[PDB]
Order: C-alpha cells, then sequence, then structure tokens
RNA sequence: UUCAUG
RNA sequence: CGCGGGGUGGAGCAGCCUGGUAGCUCGUCGGGCUCAUAACCCGAAGGUCGUCGGUUCAAAUCCGGCCCCCGCAACCA
RNA sequence: CCGGGCACUCUAACGGGACUGCCCGCGAAAGCGGGAGGAAGGAGGGGACGACGUCUGGUCAGCAUGGCCCUUACGGCCUGGGCGACACACGUGCUACAAUGCCCACUACAAAGCGAUGCCACCCGGCAACGGGGAGCUAAUCGCAAAAAGGUGGGCCCAGUUCGGAUUGGGGUCUGCAACCCGACCCCAUGAAGCCGGAAUCGCUAGUAAUCGCGGAUCAGCCAUGCCGCGGUGAAUACG
C-alpha cells in the first residue's frame, strides 16, 4: 500500500492452545486452501514432541520461534552506482513473519520424508539452536553485522 | 468504446419495455420474429408520419401495437382507411388480432426519436448541418425541456475527413439513473455517406 | 555473383502480403549488368498481359562488351511463375486491389537470377493533413 | 493425477463415468 | 455469401445435420442463441433498445 | 522368480509387481491375480513358489504378453505401413496419428527440437 | 466404432457389386472416401478423391478393415 | 547516475 | 628462380606434443529485454583441421612432396 | 414421507437501517484520529456506470452504407478436401514433476443453474462407455446430481515410483447419412518427457491469492483444459 497504513489482518484464536503464534505457524504451513490439514499437521507435530522430550507442546515451539526471531536483516537500496545492501532492525510484527516462514521452509526442506515429522524435528533442532531454520537466522544476521558498513542509510 | 445506449441503461427503471409481452423458451424466438417483423414493415412504411416507438404487447392473441407518432394524418387517414390497410397488412405477416393503436405525442419535441428523425431529413435534405443541430436544440428548447444533445455523427457537410459535431443547451445527466434523457437515433442516407443522428432529450427528473 | 538488390522504395512503400521467388527469362544479354548491381526499379512492377506476367518498365543496362549488340533498356521482361500460381495471382488482381511489385533480384545455387516478387496493398502511410484556419474558417462562414 | 483417464479425480476432471469412477 | 446462406439456413430437404440455425435479423452464424434467436450483436442492439421484453443489463 | 519373458520383479508388491511384465498393467494386475486366487497384496520376496507357478499359469497360457504381443503390435505397425493408409503414413515419418496437432506441439512424436527455423 | 452399420455407401456398392460380375473391369472412380473397403469384395482398384485428383489405390487383403480415405493422403510433406 | 536511435 | 612460414568454426586466431584428450572472440540461430532497432543477458550449434600419400593400431599433430597466401633473398661482374 | 401444522431457514416483493448520526481530541471550516451503540462504518463490500477527445485505434467479415470492381462469374448449388497440415518460434492455459502426495472403499457438506421432441430417476444387460424398459417433470414439486476438496480407515514408502498420463496398438459405445483426414467418451495394453525450471516475467491487498469441484452458453456429438458464472477450503504480506 501507499497511502494508508494498511493493517493487519486479525488473526484467529487457536482452539487447543488459544495463541496467536501457533495460528500463524498454522497459516505457514497451509498449502492451498488446506487448513484442516495443516493444522492437523500441527496436532500431530506436537503429539510427535509430546511423544519425543518431555514438554508443553507449545513451549518447544514458542521457544524454537524465539531463538529463531532475526534483529538485524538485510535490505536493499539502490544508493548509486552499486546497489548496497544495507542492514536494519526489524520490527517485531515482521521478525513473526520471518521467522514462522524460516520454519516452514527449513522444515520442508529438512531431509525426513514425513510432514508432522519434519516439523517436529525442526521445532526440536531450532529450539535447539542447530536447525536449518537457525542457520538461516544466523545467515542473514552474519550478511547483516558484518554489512555494517553502509548502516547510515536508515531509510 | 464509451456511453452505453441511454435507453437500455434506464431499462429496468424510469422506462418501460416498447415491446412487452411473455412466454418462455418455445415461443420467445417465435414471438420476436414477428415483434421484428411487425416493425420492420412500420418503420420503413410508417415514418412519414414520423412513428416515435411502437410498443408492442400481447396478452393473449390480442397484438397491441401502440405506436407513438407525432402527425397520425398519414398513418390513420381521412375518416381512417390507412389505418385499415395497415391492420389488414399487419394481419398478414401475423394472424392474430392486431389491434393497432396509434397515439400521438404531447409534444413532437421532446421526443428525441422524432428530433432525430427530424435532423435526419434536415441532413438528407441536403440543409446545414451545425445550423440543423444548432436550430433542434434550441426548437427543443422553446418546445420546453431540461436539457439537449443532438450529436451528428461522422461524413459531415460532404467532407471526407468525418468529424462529429454536436451541441447542448441545457443539463444532459447521462450517468445519473433516476433523468429520464428520452434518446433518438436516426440514420441518413444521403450521398456522401451515413450520417448518424443522435439526440438525448433531457425531461423531468425522478 | 550479384549479392541480394534492393526494391528500395517498394520495400519502404508497400506492405508485402507475401512473397514469391518468381523467375525471370532475360532476352539474351542483359545479365552481366545485372549481376554487377545495375537495376532501379524505380517506376515498374510486374504486370500481367491476360495470360502471364511482365516485369514491366525495369532498367538495366546493355553491356559494354557489345559494342552495337545493345537491348532497349527499360522493357518488359517474361517473368515465370508456376501456371496454377500465375492464374491465381491473375485472378487475385481482380480479387483483392493489388500491385505486385518486387523486393530484390537474388541468386541461387543454379548461378541463377530470381526476382523476388511480394505483393502491395499500397500502405497508405500518406498524412492528408488536418485543414489550416484559413479554409476552416471560410467553410465556416459558408456555415454561418 | 488428472489428465490421467483411470482414476477417480483424473475421471472428475474429464467429468464421465467408468470402471474407476461408477455409477453408485 | 450472405443473402445465399441466409435461404440456406432456411431450405433443408436434406440431412437434418446441416440445420444450423442463422441469425434472425443479421445474417451472422456464429452466436446464435437457441433462445431469442438473434445472434449476439442483434442480442445487444435489441436489448440496449428495449425489444427484447424481461431483458435487463444484469449485475449481481 | 520370474514371471515372463525374464521379467522379475522383487520386494515388491504383487499386485503393481505384475506391471513390470509387459502386457500386464493395473487392471490386469487387479484381476488376474485373486482371479487365479492369490492375496495380491504379498510382497514377492516372500511369494511361495506354488503361488508363483499357480499365477505363471495364468500369466502365459492366457493372453499374449512381451515377444507374442509386442512384435503383433510391431507387426501391425509394418501392416499399416503398407502402400499408405493415414495412421501408418505418419508411421512412416513419426508424426501423430489420432487427431494431434502438429503446428507447436506434438514433441513426443517428434523431437531434441531441431530449431533450424526463422526470418529476419 | 460403429457396431450398427456396414457404412457402405449406396453408390460405391452398387458398382463394386456390380464390377464383381464374373469379373470386370478395373476403373472406379469415387468420390465418397468415407465408405470402408468392402470386406470380401477386395481386388478392384479404385480411385478415390484427395481433392486435387483421383489416387488409383490397389486394395489388397491387408486392408479390408478400413476406409478408402486413408488411401487418398490429402496433403503434401508425409 | 547509468543507457544509443527511430 | 631457390630458401622458411602459414594454413584450424561464416571471418580473425589460439592450437593440437608424439600423435587418441579441438577451441577463443566476434559473427549465427532461438529466446529474454525494448513501443521497435541497438547494446546487454540466456540456451546451444557450426569445421573434409590446405589437398594429396606416408610409417603408424590410429593423424589435424610426425615425414614428404603439390596448390594459394606471407616474409626473404636474386649479390660480385 | 405424511397425519396435526409454517415456528423458523428460505423465497421475492415492499419497507426500515448508516447519516459524521452521537461524543471527545485536532481543525478557519471542510474534515481527520479515536470511542460507543449497531449487524455493518466513515465511498460497509462488489457490480452496472466510463467525461472533452486521442490512438487517421478495431470491425465494409455482425449489420447499414458512399464509391470502385465482378455480372454465364469474384455470383449460385453440390460432392470431396482444407480451415486440424509442421522443419521450428511465440502467447494463453491445462496437467504434471509427488508424500501436505497418489490409489481403492465408505459417509457427509453448496450456490448457481438448465430440461416436452428434452432431463432421464429406478430396474435389467454389459467390468465400463452405454444399451433395452420406464417412473416423474409443462419443473422451489421430477431429473442432470456425482459434488469435489474435506473426513473415515486400508494401501504406497522417496522410488522416475501404485508420481506422471503424453504417446502407440487392440477391443468397443454414442451422436450423426457419414468419425479416414478430424469427434467424444469406455476398456485393456503402452508408460515417454518431466525430479520445481535459464535470462526474464506475470497475477494477487480479504473470502482476495491458492486449491477444489459444479452449472450454463453455443450445441446432434464436440475443442472445453477455453469462456461466462456458482460456491467449498482458505492464507502470507503491505515496513514504505
Ligand atoms: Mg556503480
Ligand atoms: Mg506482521
Ligand atoms: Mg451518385
Ligand atoms: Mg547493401
Ligand atoms: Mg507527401
Ligand atoms: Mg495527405
Ligand atoms: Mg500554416
Ligand atoms: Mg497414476
Ligand atoms: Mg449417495
Ligand atoms: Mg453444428
Ligand atoms: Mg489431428
Ligand atoms: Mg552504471
Ligand atoms: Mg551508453
Ligand atoms: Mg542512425
Ligand atoms: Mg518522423
Ligand atoms: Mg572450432
Ligand atoms: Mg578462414
Ligand atoms: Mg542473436
Ligand atoms: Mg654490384
Ligand atoms: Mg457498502
Ligand atoms: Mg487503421
Ligand atoms: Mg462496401
Ligand atoms: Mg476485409
Ligand atoms: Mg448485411
Ligand atoms: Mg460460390
Ligand atoms: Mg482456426
Ligand atoms: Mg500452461
Ligand atoms: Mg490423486
Ligand atoms: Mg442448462
Ligand atoms: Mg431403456
Ligand atoms: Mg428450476
Ligand atoms: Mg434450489
Ligand atoms: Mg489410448
Ligand atoms: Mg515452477
Ligand atoms: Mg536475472
Ligand atoms: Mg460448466
Ligand atoms: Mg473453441
Ligand atoms: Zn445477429
Amino acid at each position: 500500500a501507499r497511502r494508508r497504513r494498511a493493517e493487519v489482518r486479525q488473526l484467529q484464536p487457536d482452539l487447543v492452545y488459544g495463541d496467536v503464534l501457533v495460528t500463524a505457524f498454522i497459516n505457514k504451513i497451509m498449502r492451498d486452501g488446506k487448513k484442516n490439514l495443516a493444522a492437523r499437521i500441527f496436532y500431530d507435530a506436537c503429539k510427535i514432541i509430546q511423544e519425543k522430550t518431555g514438554q508443553e507442546p507449545l513451549k518447544v515451539f514458542k521457544q524454537a520461534v524465539e531463538n529463531v526471531k532475526p534483529r538485524m536483516e538485510v535490505r536493499s537500496r539502490r544508493v548509486g552506482g552499486a546497489n548496497y545492501q544495507v542492514p536494519m532492525e526489524v520490527s517485531p510484527r515482521r521478525q513473526q513473519s520471518l521467522a514462522l516462514r524460516w520454519l516452514v521452509q527449513a522444515a520442508n526442506q529438512r531431509p525426513e520424508r514425513r510432514a508432522a515429522v519434519r516439523i517436529a524435528h525442526e521445532l526440536m533442532d531450532a529450539a535447539e539452536g542447530k536447525g536449518g531454520a537457525v542457520k538461516k537466522k544466523e545467515d542473514v544476521e552474519r550478511m547483516a553485522e558484518a554489512n555494517r558498513a553502509y548502516a547510515h542509510y536508515r531509510w | 468504446g464509451n456511453k452505453i445506449h441511454p435507453i437500455g441503461f434506464r431499462l429496468g427503471i424510469t422506462r418501460d419495455w416498447e415491446s412487452r409481452w411473455y412466454a418462455g423458451k418455445k415461443q420467445y424466438r417465435h414471438l420476436l420474429l414477428e415483434d421484428q417483423r411487425i416493425r420492420g414493415l412500420l418503420e420503413k412504411e410508417l415514418y412519414s408520419a414520423g412513428l416515435a416507438r411502437v410498443d408492442i404487447e400481447r396478452a393473449a392473441d390480442n397484438v397491441a401495437v401502440t405506436v407513438h407518432v407525432a402527425k397520425p394524418g398519414v398513418v390513420i387517414g381521412r375518416g381512417g382507411e390507412r389505418i385499415r390497410v395497415l391492420r389488414e397488412e399487419l394481419a398478414k405477416l401475423t394472424g392474430k388480432n392486431v389491434a393497432l393503436n396509434v397515439q400521438e405525442v404531447q409534444n413532437p419535441n421532446l421526443s428525441a426519436p422524432l428530433v432525430a428523425q427530424r435532423v435526419a431529413e434536415q441532413i438528407e435534405r441536403r440543409f446545414a448541418v451545425r445550423r440543423a443541430i444548432k436550430q433542434a436544440v434550441q426548437r427543443v428548447m422553446e418546445s420546453g425541456a431540461k436539457g439537449a444533445k443532438v450529436i451528428v455523427s461522422g461524413r459531415i457537410g460532404g467532407a471526407e475527413q468525418a468529424r462529429t459535431e454536436w451541441a447542448a443547451q441545457g443539463r444532459v445527466p447521462l450517468h445519473t439513473l433516476r433523468a429520464n434523457i428520452d434518446y433518438g437515433f436516426a440514420l441518413a442516407r444521403t450521398t456522401y455517406g451515413v450520417l448518424g443522428v443522435k439526440a438525448y432529450i433531457f425531461l423531468g427528473e425522478v | 555473383m550479384a549479392p541480394v538488390l534492393e526494391n528500395r522504395r517498394a520495400r519502404h512503400d508497400y506492405e508485402i502480403l507475401e512473397t514469391y521467388e518468381a523467375g525471370i527469362a532475360l532476352k539474351g544479354t542483359e545479365v552481366k549488368s545485372l549481376r554487377a548491381g545495375k537495376v532501379d526499379f524505380t517506376g515498374s512492377f510486374a504486370r500481367f498481359e491476360d495470360g502471364e506476367l511482365y516485369l514491366e518498365n525495369l532498367y538495366i543496362a546493355p553491356y559494354e562488351k557489345g559494342s552495337y549488340a545493345n537491348v532497349d533498356p527499360r522493357r518488359k521482361r517474361k517473368l515465370l511463375l508456376h501456371k496454377h500460381e500465375l492464374r491465381r495471382l491473375l485472378g487475385k488482381v481482380e480479387q483483392k486491389g493489388l500491385t505486385l511489385v518486387p523486393l530484390k533480384i537474388y541468386f541461387n545455387e543454379r548461378g541463377y537470377a530470381k526476382v523476388l516478387l511480394g505483393l502491395a496493398r499500397g500502405k497508405k502511410a500518406y498524412e492528408k493533413r488536418r485543414e489550416d484556419k484559413k479554409e476552416a474558417v471560410r467553410r465556416a462562414l459558408e456555415e454561418l | 493425477g488428472k489428465g490421467d483417464r483411470r482414476t477417480r479425480r483424473g475421471k472428475i476432471w474429464r467429468g464421465t463415468y467408468g470402471k474407476y469412477r461408477p455409477r453408485k | 455469401a450472405r443473402k445465399a446462406l441466409i435461404e440456406k439456413a432456411k431450405r433443408t430437404p436434406k440431412f437434418k445435420v446441416r440445420a444450423y440455425t442463422r441469425c434472425v435479423r443479421c445474417g451472422r452464424a456464429r452466436s446464435v442463441y437457441r433462445f431469442f434467436g438473434l445472434c449476439r450483436i442483434c442480442l445487444r442492439e435489441l436489448a440496449h433498445k428495449g425489444q427484447l421484453p424481461g431483458v435487463r443489463k444484469a449485475s449481481w | 522368480a520370474r514371471i515372463a519373458g525374464v521379467e522379475i520383479p522383487r520386494n515388491k508388491r504383487v499386485d503393481v509387481a505384475l506391471t513390470y511384465i509387459y502386457g500386464i498393467g493395473k487392471a490386469r494386475a487387479k484381476e488376474a491375480l485373486e482371479k487365479t486366487g492369490i492375496n495380491p497384496a504379498t510382497r514377492v520376496k516372500d511369494l511361495t513358489e506354488a503361488e508363483v507357478v499357480r499365477l505363471r499359469e495364468y500369466v502365459e497360457n492366457t493372453w499374449k504378453l512381451e515377444g507374442e504381443l509386442r512384435a503383433e503390435v510391431a507387426a501391425n505397425i509394418k501392416r499399416l505401413m503398407d502402400i499408405g493408409c493415414y495412421r501408418g503414413l505418419r508411421h512412416r515419418r513419426g508424426l501423430p496419428v489420432r487427431g494431434q496437432r502438429t503446428r507447436t506441439n506434438a514433441r513426443t512424436r517428434k523431437g531434441p527440437r531441431k530449431t533450424v527455423a526463422g526470418k529476419k | 466404432s460403429l457396431k450398427k452399420g456396414v457404412f457402405v455407401d449406396d453408390h460405391l456398392l452398387e458398382k463394386v457389386l456390380e464390377l464383381n460380375a464374373k469379373g470386370e473391369k478395373r476403373l472406379i472412380k469415387t468420390w465418397s472416401r468415407r465408405s470402408t473397403i468392402v470386406p470380401e469384395m477386395v481386388g478392384h482398384t479404385i480411385a478415390v478423391y484427395n481433392g486435387k485428383q483421383h489416387v488409383p489405390v490397389y486394395i489388397t487383403e491387408n486392408m479390408v478393415g478400413h476406409k478408402l480415405g486413408e488411401f487418398a493422403p490429402t496433403r503434401t510433406y508425409r
């Protein structure tokens, strides 16, 4: 949008947890209008969580989102001559989107073959610190903060 | 690629269908054939009387062919015999009881299908074109109407480049549904081509 | 030996609907000049006369080895088509309002010259100029 | 998929009926 | 060739597959409607004039 | 255990393992396993040899297959290239035959696009 | 297709049955390509019509359950 | 901030 | 007239190592860009490796020798 | 399904309702930021609507039409062919390239529609397309009709595969005088390319994208994956 503020679509609260992070994760899992299969995948994923680790069905996921949550992310700005790749800090209302989208991409590329166990082995390794999603976070926080030299463009 | 037809834009509201009858899929095409052929008889052969519209109805085998004429003196006849022969003509192409009700207009300049025909008669009578336009709008305003606009399309004045001339006095609110802008269109079939006279007459609103 | 030639103004004048690689029957010597580049199509097309095509009005120089064996240089040379194509174009001249103009005279692997004919429509790019003020106002004074 | 003519969804996409998509 | 074909649409003493319907006001052989019998163009210019009952500019 | 020709499947379900035999597809493999009488979902790494030959006696003796079938398909093609029927011609130059457009498509009967074309 | 008809013509059938009268000539110029090769009535070369001219297909026993229009190919560039 | 012509 | 030097893609050239492993730029064809041509970007493809005869398992590679092209000489009288 | 009956959902008319209407902050006023109530908010969301005119835009091949041209042919009728050809290139789409996926079974859940020479329920026969009877419907009453995706629990097990369904052969059913050029389906073989795509590029700001089916038009059949509509599930993001 260009004119107005373009306020965000208010989500739903989830059913079994009553949380708002989990519904955005349902949405990022959801492929081609299939939410009844996507949230099904997530609840099988927390079932695999309760099977493997003696933790809450939500705590490992929320801590995975926090431990994949970026702060400094790099955005391109053409400033004449060579388009610089300026770092900037991120609003948490975009950090949540970047975090959940990275979780879904790394979980779908993750070399397990079944739906909810990919997310299981991804949320375990992201809450630990050794997953593909937190690898991508460290990748972008090493693109920025080493690309800090052009940070004087706040735009 | 603009300006949709201001009868059919109104048509649901503020304006009647000019032919109103009914039947389903069985006899709609078959009614429409005779409903077009009656008009092809009339509009070709009643033009001297200057017919505006042919309101065609049928409840059950009672074809009301009520026409709207400025001067019924050559669509009725002296005491009435052209009406008789025209009803025996209307019996020839549909066998039904073709009750032909000629009905005169209340001012023959507030009716756009006859103002546009009058401009077409002027063009085919080789008159001055924009003089005819700025005269026809002025005759409409002296008859008394809220606003007029006579668009006359190309090949105008015997030329080769084909510009479109037009003139207005008053307001012609086309985009307003409640406006009741009557609309008339008439070809002009002179030597230098087809001059397409249009005329909008903004009657009383609402 | 000559490269592809050019019907310059006809390429830049007539709309080429489709082409034919026609043929020319040279009437005895008008060869080396067309093999060296002496050809100018200006004021020429390919016209039928009731049975067959002649490339009309094409100027080619008589060759200077023929000190007195020269040829009338701008003539109508006997063009070559197929027979169904020939009567096809013979019909199409009266069907669509065409003009049959050459595009080039290019040579093939038999070492022969073929005149690449092509159809016309006119490609009417000529601007009929809009009326100046001193005629529009006297037309308006007529309109007064 | 759907361009196949010998399944359920491949027959429901073509619309018709068969051994693979029967009539009740 | 359309004054031939607007009567060839009338006459059929041959096979009954060649009874393609042709338009009524004009002579178009495409988009002729199994309703009215006008083609799409004659349908548009009659629905805008108001010579078809019940028809109306649609918006749903 | 090989079935027909030499075509041996292993470690797969039998009712699509029969499909690797040419001339048997999914439908015949559904049919002529329970037709002889075999549970059609027994993995052929464990198929009883008496059931293998009770299957093979229906595979070979009933319908024609790889070789005697394949060769009749090819003989049908060579018979179609006879004097010039329209389906044997265009087998003769590989174009398609049952109503395929070929203006842009037909890359599975033609090739490898030989892109030698183009105007100026 | 077409299991409820012999789908042969009222003039090609008459001509081949009349030309099978104890053996006869060979010329039969058809226009209707749609008719089949008349089964057990093979042998006489038929001039089928692809539009440009009549191609004279000599009909054989390997071509019996086909149509006559397969042997009048309608285009160039095989 | 680049970049030639109809 | 005698030496020595080349011949390699449409053209200009790398080359090719005792011989087996062939390419580079532009040009080309197709696309992408563009209102359209340039330019640029992406996919490939193209060569009897001067003919010929030679030893070789095998030649573009090495040995001759012949035709075009280049660079040299052709001096003392 | 009725016996009692219309409560409702609905249907389609007629009405109301939403206007800055209220109140506060800012503001010269217009109006803006917010709140409350309301079902709804600040054009409530979509349609139809597209000015003076430009592109000498497109259509003489929808029609009308000035002009020129054909008038035993450029007109007219028919048979057959072509409009479908194919070395390639392009545009728009469709399916794909799978395990969130595919196959079989079973049970749900729509609106929009459309039908007397039509829709065909329900039987019988044929695996099936369809075929032979024949119910109902002049259609909120009968039919197309199955909805699909979903869900259920059984299979497949990361495999060019139970992915894919192009191709080619065979057996056929319907329409139609006629399926060879060139129809649609059915069935059985066939099982290829294709393992997410170059440089570039497009679509989308809310029931939208995406995915899923359904209907209609023209129509004998049909080229339909197109178009026009209908609903099912239903996102991410818009810092700027
Ligand atoms: Mg720079
Ligand atoms: Mg956000
Ligand atoms: Mg005159
Ligand atoms: Mg030149
Ligand atoms: Mg000039
Ligand atoms: Mg001029
Ligand atoms: Mg001047
Ligand atoms: Mg499959
Ligand atoms: Mg059911
Ligand atoms: Mg038809
Ligand atoms: Mg075809
Ligand atoms: Mg630069
Ligand atoms: Mg520059
Ligand atoms: Mg220049
Ligand atoms: Mg200029
Ligand atoms: Mg090379
Ligand atoms: Mg060279
Ligand atoms: Mg290029
Ligand atoms: Mg000296
Ligand atoms: Mg609103
Ligand atoms: Mg133009
Ligand atoms: Mg004309
Ligand atoms: Mg035209
Ligand atoms: Mg006409
Ligand atoms: Mg004719
Ligand atoms: Mg076409
Ligand atoms: Mg596509
Ligand atoms: Mg599937
Ligand atoms: Mg319908
Ligand atoms: Mg029956
Ligand atoms: Mg109904
Ligand atoms: Mg209903
Ligand atoms: Mg097949
Ligand atoms: Mg892709
Ligand atoms: Mg790029
Ligand atoms: Mg539909
Ligand atoms: Mg189509
Ligand atoms: Zn029409």
